[PDB]
């Protein structure tokens, strides 16, 4: 029972790297959602302002 | 001396490094979800003035 | 050596480094897990002339046990050896090795003559 | 150096001790008023190699270092392929490249102690294994200069 | 002389609330990271304040001592049983932060 | 016996899980334990468990141990030296500042009623700022009485020559 103590302590390094990495890659995903919902919110105030400018 | 607390303290051992990635990651959510929508209302807020 | 891959590439913490006084690795693991918890594991290995020690450790802690390691009278470092950058590091270890009694005989004949 | 020697020996006459030092005083200045990057160079693609008072210092090493590096350390690798091309083929151990191979063993020393860079240049060329291979053979003072360039080496590659 | 010794009688006692207010309270806080940090799981532990009279702290420490010394371990316990408070000698101090011994569990002595 | 205080009210804070159990007494709780399980019975048993105060990782816990320790330390003095000022102030007797009430209640009520409860900190709050406002709080408490104590001791020393050089 030398390699068993070790091995679940890494098991439980490894498993807190994974879920320390996946906060890590939801805060990407954030980062890009943050673009991403900014890029199709200018194009409804564009054509808001070309809708009124057509008119004049 | 006694090899039965071996696991009794890899239990807390296992714990306290669960523990402290969950602390971790609550965190590093925490601040990319106040994150991405300051980045959106900056580029937003970039926009307007330059449509008007 | 400690089915295991946590000392090829970056998964896990270890603390190798010879030592020639058993109490006071008894004393550093019982201040480990008095001022770290419960993460260090008791190994022990026969050398000579020395004693083996080998516990283990975080992978963000590794600096704070260095103090009290260093202040210990050990050398629970990382690494034993400047010889990691192969796969293993024992394979570069052996390579100079193999040349260093080459060397110290060329420097012990040199010296003879 | 037998100038320096034949100094130390002091009679009547001073007359010719004042041109003793006038000669070690007008050859030593003759000696470090050239070029050691144009000699070193020169002497390198003459394929000749002579020790010297001001050839084996460290300082010029060092100062011939830094403007050598101008091709990944080409001069280092010209030396080491020099010194690997004649010890390798044309009777190594002998009296022509006898000279040569401990001259270039001697100055490869004092780069290879000054900076721990040269490594890469003797690997890429080929010229480690013939330090280790010129260390166990004939010209003991040779290979006592490769085994301090080897030691250089060795001390670099582990502490 | 007068005005300040009324003065300093005054702030004497009313620093000396707050300063044991605040020594009880850093007490409080250190038995609770020192329990958090010991015993690990759970996050929540039963930590309590014995009120026991002069001339009995050895019994009490030997009997707690005794009693839960084994609850963090079997080689971090130790036989020695009271301290050394003389003025030619400094060894037996029952603490986690000296070399001649260390405490087998989560316990603080407080001496006001 | 001298490895003690003698003259005052001590006490003795313990810290356990809810899964430990005595090596004394088997088959018996801890807090049947700690009263029943006292030697001679005379033990008070008072509550003193607190919540979570925001705790982060456990890298910080080791780093927040040492200045709880320092802080404790330094607190510790503070209070001892504030009652050695009030005690060597001749107003008071040895056994004052360590065994009466405080703020109208006892020791071991008030011990047992110590919820976690300031008017300075919350259960909300951080540990190091509460742990560095009461010991820079308690330093500067105790540095006005000490330099009450010293301009009283100056102004005696002062009222000892003034009194012995008008008459005698």
């Amino acid at each position: 029972s030398q390699k068993n103590g070790i091995a679940t302590l890494l098991q439980a390094e490894k498993e807190a790297h994974e879920i320390v990495s996946k906060a890590r890659k939801y805060r990407q995903d954030k980062l890009k959602q943050a673009k991403t919902d900014a890029a199709k919110e200018i194009d409804s105030y564009k054509i808001q302002k070309d809708k009124e400018l057509k008119e004049f | 001396l006694t090899p039965n607390q071996v696991n009794d303290e890899l239990n807390k051992m296992q714990a306290f490094i669960r523990k402290e990635a969950e602390e971790k990651a609550k965190e590093i959510q925490l601040k990319a979800d106040q994150e991405y929508e300051i980045e959106k209302t900056n580029i937003v807020r970039n926009e307007t003035n330059n449509i008007d | 050596e400690f089915n295991i891959a946590a000392a090829i590439g970056a998964s896990v913490n270890y603390v190798t480094g010879v030592i020639a006084r058993d109490k006071v690795a008894t004393l550093e693991q019982i201040l480990w897990r008095v001022l770290r918890g419960n993460l260090f594991f008791k190994t022990v290995e026969i050398e000579q002339k020395n004693a083996f020690i080998v516990f283990s450790h975080g992978d963000l802690i590794i600096k704070r046990i260095r103090k009290i390691a260093e202040s210990l009278d050990a050398n629970l470092y990382d690494v034993d050896s400047s010889n990691e950058g192969r796969s293993q590091q024992l394979a570069k270890v052996n390579k100079n090795l193999s040349d260093l009694y080459t060397v110290l005989k060329t420097t012990s004949t040199t010296l003879e003559s | 150096p037998t100038v320096q020697s034949l100094s130390e020996r002091k009679y009547s006459d001073e007359e010719l001790r004042q041109d003793i030092s006038n000669l070690k005083e007008i050859l030593e200045n003759e000696y470090q008023e050239l070029t050691s990057f144009d000699e070193y160079v020169a002497e390198l693609d003459s394929k000749l190699l002579c020790w010297s008072p001001p050839h084996v210092d460290n300082g010029f090493w060092s100062d011939n270092i830094d403007e050598f590096k101008k091709d990944n350390y080409k001069i280092f690798r010209q030396l080491i392929e020099l010194l690997q091309a004649k010890v390798r083929n044309g009777d190594v151990n002998a009296k022509q490249e006898k000279i040569i191979i401990q001259v270039a063993l001697n100055d490869i020393t004092h780069v290879v102690e000054l900076l721990p860079e040269s490594i890469d240049v003797l690997d890429k060329t080929g010229g480690k294994a013939d330090i280790m291979e010129l260390l166990n053979h004939s010209d003991s003072r040779v290979k006592y200069e490769a085994l301090k360039a080897t030691q250089a080496i060795i001390g670099y590659t582990f502490k | 002389e007068q005005s300040l010794r009324v003065q300093l009688v005054r702030l004497a006692k009313t620093a000396y609330v707050d300063v044991f207010i605040n020594w009880f309270h850093i007490k409080a806080l250190r038995v609770y990271v020192e329990s958090v940090l010991r015993y690990g799981l759970p996050p929540h532990f039963n930590i309590k304040i014995i009120a026991v009279p002069p001339k009995n702290l050895s019994k009490c420490k030997s009997e707690l001592i005794d009693a839960f010394g084994f609850l963090g371990g079997n080689a971090f316990m130790k036989d020695k049983k009271g301290k050394i408070n003389k003025q030619d000698t400094s060894l037996h101090q029952y603490a986690s932060l000296v070399d001649t011994e260390y405490e087998p569990f989560v316990m603080y002595i407080i001496n006001l | 016996m001298a490895t003690a205080l003698y003259t005052a009210n001590d006490f003795i804070l313990i810290s356990l899980p809810q899964n430990a159990q005595p090596v004394t007494a088997p088959g018996s709780k801890t807090d049947s334990w700690f009263n029943e399980t006292l030697i001679g019975g005379r033990a008070f048993v008072s509550d003193f468990k607190i919540p979570e105060f925001k705790i982060g990782s456990l890298d910080t816990l080791i780093v927040e141990s040492e200045e709880l320790s320092k802080v404790d330390n330094q607190i510790g003095a503070s209070i001892g030296k504030i009652i050695e000022i009030l005690q060597g102030l001749n107003e008071t007797s040895t056994n004052a500042y360590r065994t009466l009430p405080i703020n109208n209640m006892p020791v071991p009520e008030y011990l047992e009623n110590f919820q976690w409860q300031t008017r300075k900190f919350k259960l909300d709050k951080s540990i190091k700022d509460l742990i560095t406002l009461i010991s820079n709080e308690s330093s500067q408490l105790d540095a006005d009485v000490r330099a009450t104590y010293a301009n009283y001791n100056s102004a005696k020393t002062n009222l000892a020559a003034a009194e012995r050089k008008k008459t005698g």
